[PDB]
């Protein structure tokens, strides 16, 4: 009755304070990511800023590939995310080994959410302070086509699909900009270049610095090439110059 | 069951028959013994089918995870070592002879042979399966290293057609695949187009004089092909 906030117990008003403080760890490192999906593709943009100028600009990342078809960005405490990916990757192999097909995206999101809920139940473990976003394209049934998918899992395990998610520092302003932009047009009808323009405009609205090409890394999944892959700076510059107008 | 792999400059050529048999009955006459592990590494499996299928899929599941983890292509030595380790700690329970062949940008094209015993020998050309022993004295005669890509697949199809013509346990389609810098390309020539067959070989057209007519002289004059004659 004294502590109520140093382990996984309910506090009088009905909250898990360790899961309420794990939401303050994601917004701590000052990073911010935006994931959006157009008609045919999924894009994820992240701040990738190395203020230090002695560090290899291609060593530290945020985008990881969980499976040849499913990628993810990890917002928050930098090491945690890494560890989480490993877990996800493991769950893929098992699945890939035990059922013979490549793991769906909703199944991966559900299992990585469940794994997050287990830590919020036992007293020992510490909850992962990272908001994971798995992006991919899944097989749509009754027509065979591929449909884009964006799934989010929180430290509590609140997995959920999305049309456009924002995570990290000043994520509320980014979500507000995205919501205001959505009230006019229809996001599930835009094309990849427009969608990336909207994502970059949201990110430049949330921080207000008019980002350059080397501070953001963009990853994409397309119906044409179903694999997750990151797009070079020669392409992101083309969207920056177009947002500039 | 006949499988083989031949290495050339660019990459490798895998060839195999297509027929799984229950001793003396053709269970499956269009089988596929070329199992892909990675995009550029394949394995021809011989011996039992259940054991080699379990091994191929377990090793490919391992290779998919290693490649995702490191983020760069996999050598052939990795896959060959994994196969050797597995087929070595099950050597009493499985009868599985593997030929792991592939191409990696580092060492070009590579062929490893993992026999029943469980060793792993890195060769220039590998043969395997029950119908292989008819191919050794075919390769000692008609094979020269340094061939081109097209002449290599021609020689491989010819070798398999000479192996399954005389062997009872082998036959059916000839399935080859070429692995090199370009996309891996497949090919399946049927039996009615094979580059050799003992029915269309003109030295096996005239029959053995076995049914001699009841005659008066000791001159052999061929079989008795009718009742009147």
């Amino acid at each position: 009755a004294g502590f109520d906030k140093y382990i996984t117990v309910f506090s009088p008003e009905g909250s898990l304070y360790q899961v309420e403080y794990a939401f303050k760890a994601v917004t701590y490192p000052g990073l911010l990511t935006v994931a959006i999906r157009c008609k045919d593709a999924v894009l994820v943009v992240t701040q990738h800023l190395i203020p230090d100028r002695l560090m290899r600009p291609d060593s530290v990342t945020a985008l990881y590939e969980v499976t040849p078809n499913i990628g993810c960005c990890m917002t928050g405490r930098a090491p945690d995310g890494r560890a989480l990916v490993q877990r996800a990757r493991e769950e893929a192999s098992d699945y890939q080994y035990r059922y013979g097909v490549e793991i769906p995206i909703a199944v991966l999101a559900k299992r990585m959410g469940d794994k997050a809920q287990v830590r919020t139940q036992q007293a020992g473990l510490r909850p992962m302070g990272v908001v994971s976003t798995f992006i991919g394209m899944d097989q749509s049934d009754q027509d065979g086509s591929l449909k884009p998918q964006i799934y989010t899992v929180d430290p509590a395990g609140w997995t959920g699909g999305h049309i456009a998610c924002a995570a990290g520092k000043k994520q509320v302003e980014a979500m507000a900009f995205l919501e205001k932009r959505q009230k006019s047009t229809e996001l599930d009808a835009l094309t990849q270049k427009e969608a990336a323009m909207i994502a970059l405009a949201a990110l430049q609205s949330a921080i207000g610095t008019a980002v350059k090409a080397k501070e953001v890394e963009v990853g994409r999944c397309t119906a044409a090439n179903p694999a997750f892959q990151r797009v070079p700076n020669s392409e992101v510059e083309e969207w920056l110059t177009a947002v500039a107008e | 069951t006949t499988i083989l792999a031949v290495s050339y400059n660019g990459g490798v050529v895998l060839a195999a028959d297509s027929r799984t048999s229950s001793g003396t009955y053709v269970v499956n006459r269009a089988s596929n013994k070329l199992t892909k592990l990675t995009k550029k590494i394949y394995c021809c499996r011989s011996g039992s089918a259940a054991d080699t299928q379990a091994l191929a899929e377990r090793v490919s599941n391992y290779l998919g995870s290693y490649q995702t983890d490191i983020g760069a292509g996999v050598n052939v030595a990795t896959a060959a070592n994994l196969f050797q380790k597995m087929c070595y700690m099950n050597r009493w329970n499985i009868s599985a002879g593997i030929i792991v062949a592939g191409y990696d940008p580092i060492n070009g094209g590579s062929v490893y042979s993992i026999p029943s015993g469980g060793s792993c020998v890195k060769l220039d050309y590998a043969l395997g399966g029950s119908g292989s022993i008819f191919l050794y004295s075919f390769f000692d005669a008609n094979y020269k290293p340094g061939m081109s890509k097209s002449e290599c697949v021609a020689f491989c199809q010819r070798a398999v057609a000479h192996a399954y013509s005389r062997d009872g346990s082998s036959g059916g389609l000839i399935r080859t695949i070429t692995l090199d810098a370009d996309e891996p390309e497949d090919q399946t020539i049927p039996w009615n187009r094979s580059p050799y067959c003992m029915e269309k070989d003109p030295k096996y057209v005239t029959q053995a004089t076995q049914n001699q007519p009841f005659s008066s002289s000791a001159k052999i004059t061929g079989n008795r092909m009718s009742s009147t004659g």
